[PDB]
């Protein structure tokens, strides 16, 4: 393992405990690093997932504090709640990949806090339904994200509006 | 007997004389007295177990002769107030304060306490 | 899912998550009691303790050694039994009741025995 | 000691310093001799070397040697084979400590860690 | 690896032991003040109780409950929560005033409808008349306390200096005071409104006593808990120590095998 | 003003007479907040 | 268990207890018991011999000796040779018993020999044929069939757990071979239980068709009960229901 | 990460998403995928190819295999000859 | 050093660091194919180091009243005092000084942790004046260590007094 | 000390102590909470949190990674800028307005940016 780590441009550490915890596929995102770093990934998807790293990193610190059951300020519990929703977003069904055009909305929803609002249990419902809603209504939006692969002002606004329209499912 | 307790500490403990300023004027208790409930006003109190007398400055409370001749006195915060003109200055500030506001009650108390200080 | 069915897979998923949680809080529980942990989690922990005990069934070959006649329960029955337990429907009965017995019905019946 | 015991009929008392350094020395000689150093470094002939040393100390019908040895446990790890092998030979342990000396008590021997297999 | 993660975890356990020890000492310091307060307060309360007994006063409703802002005091918070819940069966519509964060949080979860007034910034302090009086003043106005001819308060009675039983008691409303069986031996006056004054006064005087009792039970429980914590940490030290010692031997062995393998060639 | 608020003010006033004690001052100063609630909803915590 | 917790004493008690059948009239009730002393102080063994002769049991028993001083190959061959003697009794069909104290020290002896034979070190530096040695030894002790005249040769082998680490390679290897284990709990030994055989970790795998029916009837479920005592005392360290108290009081008693 | 905890499955998921471009006309986004299986039993490989045929991605997939049974030199040589393809 | 010592003079030799000396011996042994001892450091490294460290001594008066004081330096492998070369050296040496990294960061620069410093000869040679005014100091600091971790709220006066004296 | 400038050394020593305190006190905050930290301790923590992110500054080679152009902040300027923080002159500036920016002047500018 030491030898290979040096050789590769990045490492994609996976965690067994997180597999059991239900993040299957399970990515140990703390140890998932790319020394070389990112520049290959859809421009649109790059824009949306910008603070996903920060939220998760904060979530990790916060979660440790949280399990001592020590008094948590609201700011930490914003993180905690947000972090929890993100984790639930990460989980994905085996042998079902998801098109990037339909990953851009989900990350938009989450990062723009729409997801953070809606309850943990029904995140799976929201995800499915949101996609269905975009398939029905903002199928133009999906076509455009597929076709142009970078989000314009119009797409960002359209997407923001779309999420708002379907905010409470 | 006569027994006085207070929230930080109280001690009192049969034919003795208590002299009290109460919401009934001033009341004197000598041995058995009728069983009563009296609201204690902010007061200067003298307590005499036997002929020996100890003098207390009391922040108002309640006084209650029980039928078993237990004079239950409950009061908040001391004749220590006898150490005693910042209270007069504070009464002046408080009088001004009544114009804006609880401050009215405060100033009323300040006069009562100031009067009590003047008595002691 | 769809090998043993989605419903089975979902039931199992919840068990795996629950047990993993239970294992996770073993440290915290030991250093400080469950009353100083979250109430919601404490329900999960109690449920998981029940699940663990539920998993024991006497052996039908080491009946002598176990000292209890063995228990083998239908697969179809098993899925049903765990489903109920996860919804905590009958959870309100001793750990002992769950320990070394077959189906949910057997646990319930043994609760009546224990209650007496 | 044996000349004293066997040929002068004496009781003797044999102090040894670190038997850790007895082991350590033996381990080195073993390694120098090219014999495969057994687990935790110590010589594969660790047991046998102790066997000769600790069965040449005995009560003969002339006298008896008795031996007090000092065991410098490495990090107090008794699980290490060199201490373990020593404890097998030892009949009693007197467990001197500085804590006891600090309770003013000299003898500074631990009251409940001093144990013998001859106390019966 | 094994060795460092063992070692780091053992260090954590050690630090925890030290902290739980430390906490226990500070708890003892606090406990002395707490118990002292509870005595003085109770003596004062007893003077009032002499009246209520001799009067034979007796008697929606209010529920007031107290558990400090701070936690890790044991199960003071949740034993009280359970005992509140028991008397919340009795009257579901009763308005719960939660004094301090721990009781606030737990009760807020089971019923939030009840929570109308809640306080904060009580738990860190030792009980004081100032708090009780102001809380009382707010209780009358906010909760319309007088409207409810029943008031009931919950606190933790510190049963033994190793135990606590959550307890409740009924505060005597002015209606109750009016109709108290014996009240004729006691002198009423038309120029006093002794029910309306005594109600108010005993609302606070009882509440301060309840607070002192609660605070003492809380701090006592915390001392007990923090002591038991130290013990639990010790056990964890012992298991990881054996592991540490074993792990050390194993590293030597694994290293040795490499040397032997090299030597063999 | 309520009788126990009135008396509270009296006790507090009575400690400042000319002489003072830290324990007295502690007994007469408290920082607390009425974290106002409503039937869930919370009006803003008004300081004690 | 851990050595010199009177480890030896457990075996002595067995030999003595069956004195009434070894001084019996039926030789198929007389166990002729062999004590293999490996790795022990020659003095201590001599005292043990005196103990046996004090309890006048020596005349039905053999002592084989391989003391701590005695040569490492001799120690290696010491249990095997003893078992040859044991097989003659066994192959007379007559009852016998053999106690191998302590095979863990035999492992160290074979280790010395192996290492000096430059066999490559196994786990914990113990040679790879340590398993072969133990399995070969253990399987030469047996309860034969009726055809062979039911020759018992009851093996009791005493393993010296260093630090009570029962995950250790030599112990686990032995555990897998042996039928049941009689794990001893040192903490309890110290804490006044003498003998302190923890029954949570003691098993026997064919004992349930050995001991008399009386001792099946009377002793029935006591194993369950005292593994209810184990559960009860697990959670004893708060609230105790009268049921729990009853078990705890009974269990302790 | 820890062995066969759907270790294979993470990779297969990538192959499945490579259906979207590959099937797609974009030949400059068409990834022909080479799955190398070293040391794995024939049954494992066989299950994988069935999954790949189920998802009908076995037309752009090449599976170069050297099962555990297949020789140690051939296994050593197997990554390097996959590379050549 | 022997020449100075032999002439009856005194001197101080600081061997810095024997850890790299060990590595060199390791290099020699490995290259000479002589088997390397525990933790791959030569087996008779103990013998070498001990021989070196016993050539530092306070000679007798018939041997001309002279000495060679010595102060060997061992570099810890990240504070690992268990390791074949540290354990061996610790046994040979009479006294240790154990510098503490936390203290360095905490501004005691140079940093020494005197809990883990020991002298096994110590005060036997000490200035008499300095003995008088320094028994107390050991005890005060000892108490200061214990009450260090009680410095994290509501503190007893005794502990607080100790804490004040100790911090200063 | 004097070699890197006595002033520079003293400032940096103060920074190090502040940070070291902060790291130790994180453990106290973790279990005990921030309630057991004194006002003095709390001020040291607030300064450390600000300092921790004052260190954060962009680089020219994370125009590529991010986009922000690097902040080349001269040594003399840094000593001054860090000194100011310790003096508490810019402890009236939010923690995130220390985050990923240049010198003290810039920190003030980003304070204005967050402000409006």
């Amino acid at each position: 393992p030491t030898n290979v780590i040096s050789i590769t441009d990045g490492q994609i550490f996976l965690e067994a405990e997180l597999f059991y915890k239900g993040i299957r596929p399970a990515i140990n995102v703390g140890l998932s690093v790319s020394r070389v770093g990112s520049a290959a990934q859809v421009k649109a998807l790059k824009q949306v997932a910008g603070s996903l790293k920060l939220f998760l990193a904060q979530y990790r610190e916060v979660a440790a504090f949280a399990q001592f059951g020590s008094d948590l300020d609201a700011s930490t519990k914003q993180t905690l709640v947000r972090g929890e929703r993100l984790t639930q977003l990460l989980k994905q069904n085996q042998y079902s990949p998801l098109a990037t055009e339909e990953q851009v909305p989900l990350i938009y929803a989450g990062v723009n806090g729409h997801l953070d609002g809606i309850e943990l249990s029904r995140i799976g419902e929201f995800e499915s339904s949101f996609l269905s809603y975009l398939k029905s209504n903002h199928n133009e939006l999906l076509t455009e994200i597929r076709e142009k692969g970078e989000l314009s002002k119009e797409l960002l606004a359209s997407l923001k509006s779309a999420t708002e329209s379907f905010v409470a499912t | 007997k006569l027994q006085f307790a207070l929230p930080h500490e109280t001690l009192y403990s049969e034919v003795t004389q208590v002299n009290l300023p109460a919401k009934s004027g001033r009341i004197g208790v000598l041995a058995n007295h009728v069983p009563t409930v009296e609201q204690l006003l902010p007061g200067v109190v003298e307590v005499m177990e036997g002929s020996n007398s100890k003098k207390f400055f009391i922040s108002g409370g309640f006084a209650t002769v029980q039928p078993d001749s237990q004079l239950c006195v409950t009061a908040i915060e001391f004749p220590l107030e006898s150490f005693s003109e910042n209270i007069k200055n504070l009464l002046a500030e408080a009088k001004k304060n009544v114009s804006s506001s609880r401050e009215a009650a405060e100033a009323a108390i300040q006069v009562e306490v100031l009067e009590n200080l003047q008595s002691v | 899912a769809a090998v043993v069915g989605q419903e089975h897979y979902d039931v199992a998923s919840k068990v795996q998550e629950t047990l993993q949680t239970y294992k996770s809080l073993q440290d915290i529980i030991a250093i400080l009691g469950m009353d100083e942990l979250s109430e919601q989690d404490k329900l999960t922990v109690e449920r998981a303790r029940k699940i663990q005990r539920f998993l024991s069934q006497p052996f039908a070959v080491a009946e002598v050694f176990t000292g209890i006649p063995g228990k083998l329960v239908r697969l179809k029955d098993t899925v049903a039994s765990f489903k109920a337990v996860l919804e905590g429907k009958y959870d309100n009965i001793p750990e002992h009741a769950f320990y070394m017995v077959g189906g949910i019905e057997d646990v319930v019946a043994k609760a009546e025995k224990l209650a007496a | 000691a044996e000349y004293f015991r066997d040929e002068e009929g004496q009781d003797v008392l044999l102090f040894i310093d670190n038997i850790f350094r007895f082991t350590q020395a033996g381990s080195e000689v073993s390694a120098l001799l090219g014999r495969i150093p057994s687990a935790v470094g110590y010589q594969p002939t660790l047991a046998t070397d102790m066997g000769l040393l600790q069965e040449r100390i005995t009560t003969t019908k002339k006298g008896s040697v008795t031996s007090v040895q000092a065991v410098y446990v490495p990090a107090d790890d008794l699980t290490d084979p060199a201490p373990a092998t020593t404890f097998a030979h030892l009949d009693a342990t007197t467990v001197l400590s500085r804590g006891i000396s600090e309770l003013g008590i000299y003898p500074a021997v631990d009251p409940l860690d001093s144990k013998s297999r001859l106390l019966d | 690896a094994t060795l460092k993660e063992v070692e780091m975890r053992l260090k954590s356990i050690k630090n925890i032991e030290k902290i739980t020890k430390t906490m226990k000492i500070v708890a003892s310091t606090r406990l002395s003040k707490a118990e002292k307060a509870k005595i003085s307060a109770k003596k004062m309360d007893e003077a009032e109780q002499l009246f209520y007994k001799n009067a034979e006063t007796k008697n929606k409703e209010l529920i007031v409950a107290i558990t400090s802002d701070k936690g890790l005091c044991g199960s003071i918070h949740s034993q009280l929560a359970k005992a509140v819940r028991r008397h919340l069966n009795d009257q579901p519509n009763a308005d719960i005033v939660t004094i301090g964060d721990k009781i606030k949080m737990q009760l807020l979860r089971t019923h939030p409808n009840n929570i109308k007034l809640s306080i904060n910034g009580i738990g860190k302090d030792a009980p004081t008349f100032q708090e009780s009086a102001l809380i009382a003043d707010k209780l009358l106005s906010v909760m319309k306390a007088g409207t409810y001819p029943k008031i009931s308060i919950f606190y933790n009675d510190p049963v033994s200096s190793l135990s606590f039983e959550p307890s409740e008691k009924p505060i005597f409303n002015a209606k109750t005071i009016e109709q108290s069986p014996s009240f004729g031996k006691f002198e009423i006056d038309t120029d006093a409104n002794v029910p309306r004054d005594l109600f108010e006064y005993t609302l606070a005087n009882q509440m301060l006593t309840a607070m002192a009792q609660g605070y003492a039970a809380e701090i006592s429980a915390r001392r007990n808990a923090m002591d038991n914590a130290s013990k639990n940490a010790g056990d964890m030290i012992n298991r990881y120590s054996i592991l540490y010692n074993r792990t050390r031997q194993a590293v030597i062995t694994n290293e040795l095998v490499d040397i032997i393998t090299g030597a063999s060639s | 003003i309520s009788y126990a608020a009135y008396l509270n003010v009296a006790a507090q006033a009575i400690r400042s007479t000319e002489l003072q004690t830290a324990s007295v001052l502690n007994r007469s100063q408290t920082d607390a907040f009425y974290t106002q609630y409503k039937n869930a909803s919370e009006p803003t915590p008004i300081t004690k | 268990g851990d050595r010199q917790t009177g480890k030896t004493a457990v075996a002595l008690d067995t030999i003595l207890n069956q004195k009434r059948w070894n001084n019996g009239s039926d030789e198929s009730k007389k166990l002729y018991c062999v004590y293999v002393a490996v790795g022990q102080k020659r003095s201590t063994v001599a005292q043990l011999v005196q103990t046996l002769e004090q309890h006048d049991a020596m005349k039905y028993s053999i002592i084989v000796a391989a003391t701590a001083s005695e040569a490492a190959p001799l120690q290696y061959l010491a249990p095997f040779t003893a078992a040859s003697i044991g097989e003659w009794f066994r192959d007379n069909g007559k009852h016998a018993l053999i106690v191998y104290d302590d095979l863990s020290k035999q492992a160290v002896a074979y280790r010395q020999l192996s290492l000096l034979l430059r066999r490559p070190p196994g786990r914990e530096a113990y040679p790879g044929d340590v398993f072969y040695l133990h399995s070969r030894l253990l399987e030469r002790a047996a309860k034969l069939s009726e055809k062979e005249g039911s020759g018992s040769l009851t093996a009791l082998p005493v393993i010296e757990t260093q630090g009570g680490d029962v995950s250790a390679y030599i112990p686990t290897n032995v555990i897998s071979i042996t039928d049941g284990q009689i794990f001893l709990e040192a903490e309890l030994f110290y804490k006044g239980i003498r003998p302190a055989i923890n029954v949570g970790l003691s098993v026997s795998r064919v004992g349930s068709a050995a001991q008399v029916k009386a001792l099946k009837q009377v002793a029935g479920s006591l194993k369950l009960f005292l593994a209810q005592y184990r559960e009860v005392a697990a959670f004893a360290q708060s609230d105790l229901d009268a049921s729990t108290k009853q078990t705890l009081v009974r269990g302790e008693r």
